[PDB]
């Protein structure tokens, strides 16, 4: 995938999950609740 | 300015592949211990002249920046980017070492102790009457090349009594004990959190930036110290490539002066210590006492990185006292002449862990460090 | 021990800074002010010598021969002069005064060390130079050639430093201690007399503190340490060996009070505070059964073991 | 041009008095050109132990240094044990410096004549870090 | 003898290797020998002359006979007694001369031969050995009590037949046991005798080893080795046994086959002499050859003087070798020059030649009654020679200096 | 630097905190485990 490309500690599986999600979020970013919500949308 | 290097063919890996992207060092057979081989590794880019290393991968997700920082092991261990080129280390059972002909040499555990309360422990394996270890605590400015604890920027306790070991003078403070072959110390390091080190270093910066100013620019320097958030981290990293292999290069720490300040109210020069900071050793679950309360505070002014001064000073600008999220305490280990030792991580395997619930075994901030490598990874690309 | 048989001057005079008995142990010759007087013990007659010298003179040396007197004063020179046909040599290489001196085995050699920090030999015969040894960072102030090895030659100095040259190459072969650059700059003692045993095999410094110690060179250990029960005078030292094998050590203050030691030993077997009680002891020369001390001021008195 | 085993051998120099400091290093013959001297030889040891002996030897009031540094992790010691190539003095206008030849992986340093030297000569080498010299054009300065 | 123990890590240097001093003698130097100890030089010249330096200033001090009795034509031996008090002379002008150093002016007692001399060897201060031009015997020269006269035999037995054995070139006595003497013949044959110290001497060898004419005959101070010149270019080396009793056994011979060169002398190290040093005759050999004796091996060659050398004399109290050159007459001089050892300026210094790597101690980052004797001589120094006999001082010519006190 | 300023004052320390609690144990809707933690603070 992206991610064992990318390094791979077990812990550092968050690139797998949710590290992208959230990186589109923050280009977007206005309180956190624009983020908070928005992390809740995608999946 | 300058553009980030290439991506290159052995980056690029696909799903079907099972190949590990933290391409592991390549290891030199470097001597034995109790029937056990010790490596060193041969081609990597070990910290050195003021600059530290990490294995990065190639992140496809950022485009400003094109490699994340990313780690050898699975759990937490020793960092092999700091240690002395002639500290070897067993992949068994992480112990490590010198030869038996070697002086002392030392390595940092890979996690960065920032705050709260952090237990661990040391299991010896082989420390005869001419093998002798050094189990402690160091800032990053201490030297693998030196044991832990020659300098104000360690703390250790010895092999052979358990004395303690602070600038480079020994104290009996400590219950006495001798470590034999099997035993297991235990290391309880209790810190204020960031918010209390964070204003002790402000009042650290502004007492120091007119009060010792009223070297022959002021001004520059001022503006130094007045634009310095040690909370916030902005780092220094350049991808680079050591032989084939993928590394981030970023400015290190370097030693300097003891903080020192005049109070005027008892009329004495005092020094700077951490609220409340303390750091017990236990031998096998009993306590042996507290080994020192007044640690030294590493946040901003108190620890200066590498600065090329003849350069900014010319002149947008970048800071000394800057926190690359790496400040804080490792476990430090040093090895004479065949003086091996291991360092525990994870709770599944400390047989004397004390029954406190905001306590964190070294893999949980570990685990704490790599979350705020990525998030901190992932600011810097915007 | 020691008793008393006769004083020899009074204290009135100008300076009397050296005294030795001839090797033959029948004239004892003592200096004063560029003048020399020897005197013989059996009749108890003094003879005066006038030498050249224009400065007051501050060490005297017989020939083994028993027929010279070698003297080094304060204007930079040293004379031998024979008792009889009066001077004969005139050697004139120094740049500062003469301070101490010592004959060969064979009496053609004659080594003169001054405060110009140097020890320079000469050849008697030919009344000239042959080597200059320099070798300290301050006065050379006492020098000794063991009598039955003409080979080694001692050395003390203000510096601190002991050292032992050899005599045909005149390269330094040991030194026994440390000076201002390797020690802690104000814990260097002087030196002030060397001398060693009969048989060449032990070496025995004076410091300014009045430490006795004696050598042995070889190893570059001390074996005997005598201390009194700072100076301002090179004060005298000598070796007694009376026919009892068990030798004495003697010293002198600045009062003229004088202790023996026994040497394998290290206790005190005698104590002379009696004599020379106006001015320091400079000089103590023994013979065959002899011994003979001498204050600053003229007073020289003669004992007998 | 000669086996660092050659120059252990010949010997072309001695230690003397010397009007620049109390020891200094002489020619005993005229060695001219870009020809090796003599190695400069002592104690190996590493970066740190060179400070810990550095403000040792200040300690006890030494108040010199002959440690020659080969690269940022070595340096030679001779303050105790060394050669007789310990007694090179300083000055700016410098008849001799010293390069690094690599022997069977170990780095050694050889010490070179800048130009002809004649007998009788004080061999004199830069430091590289007070000054008592005598050159006209020199720096006032140890540093 | 003190500095030699100040200098050996158990050893020493065994041999000079650097020629120091050039004598330059009025007169032409052909024979050199010094006294006991190293203390003076006794230079035979060409003209008769007997010069004497001092070896502390290589200065001389003192010529034999100037008033009386020296030497009309070239003197081609001199040898001194045990004492050093005592000298003999030898020269062309037929006479055996010995001297009393107190008296250097004049002759103490000489004897005209019939015709000139070889060399004279002492075996006492009395007695000698001397060896006669063209004649087929030696000579024992042994002086009496009643001082004026001489006794002077050959060295034969009563009626030993020599017919065809040549001339007796050269003699030899043995060191050690002061009562044997080897004599070297013409054609090669070599005996050896033994004294009563009367007149009934008797033989105690005989064999012809050569061909040619024995040059020189030379024993190890310690009777365990023996060398012989010949006149063909070599030299043989045997051991010697003496029990009396006699028997030599071949270890070496020694040649320089691509020079082809004749040897003039050769002498032995101090005790069993494991070295042998020799001067070369042809033509461009300008240094001395010395070899070890266990294994006959060209060790070293001694490259001080630019002529011919021809004789050598070896004290091994100075470790001096002394030689004359053939064209110069003077006297070219080797010694042992050790450098100077900077370990030597601080008692806890240490020089070293290859560099040390420091073992690193656990601390490199934390902060009398010894039996005495002061007066019993050492009867021995480090080399092995019996100090503690009684050498002679040639006094300070006192009266000599008052004169020139007057500029001469 | 503006940009940094805006995150650092308001998100990014309990973006940190929240980060390293699914660090610790890992839930299965890691995402909105956290959107809960950041509602939870405003
Ligand atoms: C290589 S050693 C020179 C040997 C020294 N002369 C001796 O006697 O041991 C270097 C030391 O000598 C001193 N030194 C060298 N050159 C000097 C100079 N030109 N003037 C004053 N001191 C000098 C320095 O203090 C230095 O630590
Ligand atoms: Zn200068």
């Amino acid at each position: 995938p992206v991610a064992m490309i990318g390094g791979s500690t077990t812990r550092r599986y968050l690139n797998e999950h949710v590290t992208k999600h959230l990186l589109e979020g923050m280009k977007l970013i206005d309180p956190l609740r624009v983020l908070g919500q928005f992390l809740i949308d995608a999946s | 300015s300058v553009p980030v290097i290439p991506y290159l063919d052995y980056d690029i890996v696909d799903l079907g592949s099972d190949i590990k992207k933290p391409d592991f060092p390549q290891l030199s057979e470097s001597h034995r211990i109790n029937e056990q081989q010790y490596y060193i590794t041969e081609d990597t880019p070990l910290n050195k002249r003021n600059f530290m290393y990490q294995p990065c991968a190639a992140n496809l997700m950022l485009d400003k920046l094109k490699y994340c920082g990313t780690d050898y092991f699975d759990k937490s261990s020793i960092n092999l980017m700091d240690r002395s080129d002639k500290l070897a280390f067993s992949l068994d059972d992480h112990s490590v070492s010198v030869s038996e002909n070697c002086g002392w040499r030392s390595v940092r555990s890979d996690v960065c102790m920032k705050e709260g309360k952090i237990y661990w422990e040391v299991e010896v394996k082989n420390v005869s009457d001419t093998s002798h270890i050094r189990c402690g605590i160091s800032r990053r400015e201490a030297s693998t090349e030196t044991p832990v604890g020659c300098d104000f920027y360690g703390y250790s306790i010895r092999d052979k009594g358990l004395q303690v070991i602070h600038e480079g003078r020994l104290h009996t403070v400590l219950k006495p004990h001798e470590m034999q072959a099997g035993d297991r110390i235990g290391f309880l390091l209790t810190l204020p959190s960031l918010q209390s080190q964070s204003e002790q270093a402000m009042d650290y910066s502004l007492k120091r930036i007119q009060e010792l100013n009223n070297k022959f620019n002021k001004e520059f320097y001022k503006f130094l110290l007045r634009s310095c958030e040690p909370t916030n981290v902005v780092r220094d990293q350049i991808a680079i490539r050591y032989k084939n292999q993928l590394f981030y290069e970023s400015t290190d720490y370097v030693k300097t002066t003891k903080p020192e300040y005049y109070d005027n109210r008892d009329d004495m020069q005092k020094f700077y210590e951490l609220e409340n900071s303390s750091f017990e050793v236990f031998v096998n679950g009993v306590s042996h006492g507290i080994a020192f309360e007044g640690l030294t505070p590493f946040l901003p002014p108190f620890s200066e990185l590498q600065y090329n001064e003849k350069f900014y000073l010319h002149h947008e600008i970048r800071n000394k006292y800057v926190n690359n999220n790496r400040l804080g305490y490792y476990a430090t280990l040093s090895s004479f002449q065949g003086g091996t030792a291991s360092i525990i991580t994870e709770a599944m395997e400390l047989k004397f862990l004390p029954k406190d619930v905001d306590i964190k075994t070294l893999n949980d901030i570990y685990n704490e460090q790599i979350a705020s490598d990525i998030v901190w990874d992932l600011i810097d690309e915007i | 021990m020691l008793q008393f048989d006769k004083q020899v001057l009074p204290a009135s005079g100008k300076i009397s800074t050296s005294c030795q008995i001839s090797p033959d142990g029948e004239l004892i010759a003592i200096c004063q002010n560029t003048d020399m007087l020897v005197y013989e013990i059996s009749s108890s007659k003094m003879m005066k010598l006038t030498t050249t010298h224009k400065e007051c003179i501050n060490c005297l040396c017989w020939s083994p021969d028993s027929k010279c007197i070698a003297s080094g004063s304060e204007d930079f020179t040293v004379e031998i002069t024979h008792i009889i046909y009066g001077r004969i040599r005139r050697l004139m290489g120094h740049t500062a005064p003469v301070i101490s001196i010592c004959y060969n085995n064979k009496g053609n050699i004659l080594c003169s060390s001054s405060m110009d920090e140097s020890i320079k030999e000469w050849h008697v015969l030919s009344g000239t130079a042959l080597k200059t040894m320099s070798a300290h960072s301050d006065a050379v102030v006492s020098i000794d050639i063991p009598k039955f090895d003409s080979s080694i030659l001692s050395s003390g100095s203000y510096d601190g430093l002991i050292r032992i040259f050899d005599t045909e190459s005149g390269h330094c072969l040991k030194t026994l201690t440390y000076d201002k650059d390797w020690i802690a700059e104000d814990g260097v003692v002087p030196i002030s007399t060397v001398k060693f045993s009969r048989n060449g095999k032990f070496l025995l410094v004076k410091s300014l503190d009045n430490v006795v110690k004696l050598w042995e060179y070889t190893r570059g250990t001390v074996v005997r340490t005598f201390l009194w029960p700072k100076l301002k005078y090179n004060c005298g030292l000598e070796l007694i060996y009376p026919q009892g094998k068990d030798p004495l050590v003697i010293s002198g203050n600045d009062s003229g009070s004088m202790c023996v030691w026994n040497v394998y030993s290290k206790n005190l077997v005698q104590k002379i505070d009696e004599k020379h009680r106006n001015s320091p002891l400079i000089s103590i020369s023994a013979s065959y059964d002899k011994v003979a001390t001498l204050s600053l001021n003229g007073e020289c008195n003669l004992f007998r073991v | 041009l000669s086996l660092n085993q050659l120059t252990k051998r010949k010997k072309p120099v001695t230690f003397a008095r010397s009007a620049i400091h109390n020891w200094g290093l002489y020619a005993l013959e005229p060695i001219a050109a870009k020809e090796m001297i003599i190695e400069y030889v002592g104690e190996s040891i590493r970066q740190p132990v060179a400070e810990m002996r550095e403000k040792r030897y200040i300690k006890s009031g030494i108040g010199s240094s002959y440690l020659f540094r080969i690269d940022e992790n070595t340096v030679i010691d001779a303050t105790k044990r060394g050669g007789i190539a310990r007694f090179i003095n300083h000055c700016c206008e410098p008849s001799c410096t010293a390069k690094i030849i690599k022997v069977d992986g170990r780095k050694r340093i050889v010490i070179y004549a800048l130009r002809d030297i004649g007998t009788n000569e004080e061999l004199t080498y830069d430091y590289k870090f007070p000054c008592l010299c005598g050159a006209p054009s020199c720096k006032g300065f140890l540093n | 003898a003190n500095l030699l123990l100040q200098d050996p890590f158990g050893v020493l240097k065994e041999y000079p290797e650097k020629l120091t001093h050039t004598l330059e003698v009025p007169v032409a130097a052909v024979c050199v020998k010094f006294s006991p100890r190293g203390d003076y030089l006794a230079v035979g010249c060409s003209n008769g002359a007997i010069i004497i330096y001092d070896m502390d200033s290589l200065k001389p001090i003192a010529m034999l006979g100037t008033h009386s009795g020296a030497h009309t034509r070239s003197v081609q031996s001199v040898c001194w007694s045990n004492d050093g008090r005592y000298l003999w002379s030898s020269g062309r002008d037929w006479y055996a001369k010995l001297w009393d150093m107190t008296q250097p002016t004049k002759c103490f007692q000489q004897y005209k031969f019939d015709g000139p001399l070889w060399s004279c060897h002492v075996v006492r201060w009395n007695v000698c050995i001397v060896t006669v031009v063209e004649e087929p015997t030696a000579y024992v020269l042994t002086l009496t009590d009643r001082q004026n006269a001489f006794h002077c035999f050959p060295l034969l037995e009563q009626d030993q037949d020599i017919s065809g054995h040549g001339y007796t070139l050269v003699a030899c006595p043995h060191p050690t046991i002061e009562s044997i003497i080897i004599t070297g013949t013409s054609k090669g044959w070599i005996n050896a005798f033994q004294l009563d110290l009367e007149d009934k001497i008797r033989c105690c060898y005989e064999e012809k080893i050569a061909n040619a004419n024995i040059k020189q005959i030379i024993i190890s101070p310690s009777g365990t080795r023996i060398a012989i010149n010949g006149s063909d270019r070599t030299i043989r080396q045997y051991q010697l046994i003496v029990e009396h009793s006699v028997s030599i056994e071949l270890e070496h011979k020694y040649q320089d086959i691509i020079n082809r060169l004749q040897w003039n002398t050769i002498f032995f190290s101090n005790h069993s002499g494991e070295y042998l040093v020799a001067s070369a005759h042809g033509s461009s050999a300008h240094d001395l050859y010395l070899w070890e004796t266990s294994s006959g091996s060209l060790v070293r060659v001694l490259e001080g003087a630019d002529e011919e050398l021809l004789d050598i004399d070896w004290n091994f109290y100075s470790m001096r070798i002394a030689s004359n050159g053939f064209e110069s007459g003077w006297v070219y001089m080797w010694s042992i020059v050790i450098p100077p050892k900077w370990s030597a300026l601080a008692p806890d210094f240490e020089e070293v030649e290859e560099n040390i790597d420091y073992q690193e101690k656990e601390n490199e980052f934390d902060i009398e009654e010894i039996a005495i004797d002061l007066c019993t001589p050492e009867k021995y120094d480090v080399r092995g020679n019996d100090i503690s006999m009684p050498s002679f001082v040639i006094p300070i010519d006192y009266e000599g200096v008052i004169i020139q006190q007057h500029w001469a």
